[PDB]
């Protein structure tokens, strides 16, 4: 599988151009509710793959990142009984949210603008953004650079 | 094989216009954001524009902002630099560079560089050099033999000795300028056996004049 | 605009030798986010384009040597070349790319191979037949495969040593010996050469106290 319990997981975003080491710089609050994107990932992923030529890596990929989701939300329910309950039982929640769930947060945004405006506009946003954020104040536009 | 192909360089007068072109080739050029860095005479390294990956980010130092423009054609896979209002401070080789943080991480400065274009911005007139032969006492195991090339603007001038053949003893002495015109020097080392009884000849090419000049040097007495 | 300081502006070392040079940035290029210092080390080898050395202050690209090694922090930056080859011979360049609005780049240490002294090998030019008939007389002098690169050229004219005219140019070291070259060129009118006989060159180098002379009259 794609998205892992893993501290520092081996090529999450790099068969795709960009890495986590540039994901980063986008705010939390900037991606919507995990609910939404796994509601509109499935909602291209059927349609596209079938009928092709649209069979594109990124929605193939989504296969391995939206069941991957529910092999965590099938683990979850099942390691917070098997165990103690404090700091056992109710920490699994407290893994997932926020920082396991950021994780798939981002590779969901990530893959869905690779194909509603391109890998190449979404590594180029990825990359102008991160420039906004690097460069000192003042010299810096206020104006944050757009996905649209 | 990542290759950078830079073109366009020239002798501009002061308040002209040029327009630098650059291939590029070995990589998903739409991919990369591009950019401009020039070498000035005193060997200085300036930034002077970078456009990214899709050309939809445009950014300039003060110094050539409002009068250069970076440009880019995805589909011809070249990078464009449109100069107007040229100043002599516009002098410099000028560098095109592939941007490495669209490879993945932002850790990633501009990691390919071309082989650059030398613009010149000067009012002072193009004039071809003129080439004399430097030809010798008592020979010894190995002969020196030179060319002198004078009176040539703008820089630069290539010498070759044998068409290329005459390689491993060489010196190519930089131009100085004197009474606003260039002047350059270069020398061979042959063995006593190879000259003078086979020909040994100086070609010089001085691209700026489309001009090339075959000095075949010849013993005195 | 972070400007880049280098120092020193160049450095002498012989193959072997441990080498350090130094980059000051006028404020820190640490990010405090990343906590990654936007640093990288470009080298110039003589008649090539940059090639990119380091990244994030510390990290070597893809392909660099296991002697070049970046360090520090903030503002103060230093590459390393633990030991050197003559192949290092290159002007190292410091750049700050956290701004990325405006980049800027060091002026640049000169790395110089340090070697066994070497004595010029001179030769004497008078000047060509196509060159009098144009109505100017060039004598010029070649001083060959020296080191260091310090050299004196003295003109001399009938015994009188000439000061107006002379124009001297030195080559880079070479990639092949590293040793120096120097054209010495003294400029006179076809009357003003024609007026005198004997055209010397003297040269006086480190490697002897008496110089090396060549000379030459017009018989």
């Amino acid at each position: 599988c794609l998205g892992w319990l893993w501290g520092m997981d081996i090529d999450p975003y790099k068969e795709f151009g960009a890495t986590v080491e540039l994901l980063s710089f986008l705010p939390s609050d900037f991606f919507p509710s995990v609910r939404d994107l796994l509601d509109t990932a499935a909602a291209l992923y059927r349609d596209a793959l079938e009928s092709p030529e649209h069979a594109s890596p990124h929605h193939t990929a989504l296969r391995q990142a939206i069941l991957c989701w529910g092999d965590l939300m099938t683990l979850a329910t099942w390691v917070g009984t098997n165990l103690e309950d404090p700091a056992s039982r109710d920490l699994v929640v407290s893994y997932v949210n926020t920082n396991v769930g950021l994780k798939f947060r981002q590779l969901l945004w990530f893959h869905i603008s690779a194909l509603t405006f391109g890998r190449e506009t979404v590594l180029e946003y990825l990359v102008s953004f991160a420039v906004w954020i690097r460069t000192p104040p003042a010299y810096r536009p206020p104006n944050a650079p757009i996905l649209s | 094989e990542v290759q950078l192909v830079e073109s366009g360089g020239d002798l501009v007068k002061p308040g002209g216009s040029l327009k630098l072109s650059c291939a590029a080739s070995g990589f998903t050029f739409s991919s990369y954001g591009m950019s401009w860095v020039r070498q000035t005479p005193d060997k200085r390294l300036e930034w002077v524009a970078t456009i990214s990956s899709g050309g939809n980010y445009i950014y300039y130092p003060d110094t050539v902002k409002g009068r250069f423009t970076i440009s880019r054609d995805n589909a011809k896979n070249t990078l464009y630099l449109q100069m107007s209002s040229l100043k002599s401070e516009d002098t410099a080789m000028y560098y095109c560079t592939r941007e490495g943080a669209y490879s993945g991480s932002s850790s990633y400065p501009m990691d390919y560089w071309g082989q650059g274009t030398s613009v010149t911005v000067s009012s002072a007139k193009t004039t071809p050099p003129s080439v004399y032969p430097l030809a010798p006492d008592t020979t010894g195991s190995s002969v020196t033999l030179g060319c002198l090339v004078k009176g040539y603007f703008p820089e630069s001038v290539t010498v070759t000795w044998n068409s290329g053949s005459l390689s491993s003893s060489v010196h190519t002495f930089p131009a100085l300028l004197q009474s606003g015109l260039y002047t350059m020097s270069s020398s061979v080392t042959v063995p006593s056996s190879t000259w003078p009884s086979q020909t040994v000849t100086c070609s010089v090419a001085h691209p700026a004049s489309s001009t090339t000049v075959d000095k075949k040097l010849e013993p005195s007495g | 605009n972070i400007m880049m300081t280098q120092s020193p502006s160049s450095l002498a070392v012989s193959a072997g030798e441990k080498v350090t040079m130094n980059c000051k940035s006028s404020q820190s290029v640490l990010y405090s986010s990343n906590q990654k210092n936007y640093l990288a080390w470009y080298q110039q080898k003589p008649g090539q384009s940059p090639k990119l050395l380091i990244y994030w202050a510390s990290t070597r690209e893809s392909g660099v040597p296991d002697r070049f090694t970046g360090s520090g922090s903030g503002t103060d930056f230093t590459l390393t070349i633990s030991s050197v080859q003559t192949e290092d011979l290159a002007v190292y360049y410091c750049h700050q790319y956290l701004s990325s609005y405006m980049y800027t780049f060091g002026g640049g240490t000169k790395l110089e191979i340090k070697r066994a002294d070497a004595a010029p090998t001179v030769s004497i030019f008078p000047p060509s037949s196509e060159q009098l008939t144009s109505g100017g007389a060039s004598v010029v002098c070649f001083l060959n495969n020296f080191y260091p690169k310090d050299i004196n050229v003295k003109w001399k004219i009938d015994g009188s040593e000439r000061q107006n005219g002379v124009l001297n140019s030195w080559t880079d070291q070479d990639s092949k010996d590293s040793t120096y070259s120097m054209s010495s060129t003294l400029t006179l009118t076809k009357d003003e050469y024609e007026r005198h006989n004997s055209y010397t060159c003297e040269a006086t180098h480190k490697t002897s106290t008496s110089p090396i002379v060549k000379s030459f009259n017009r018989n």
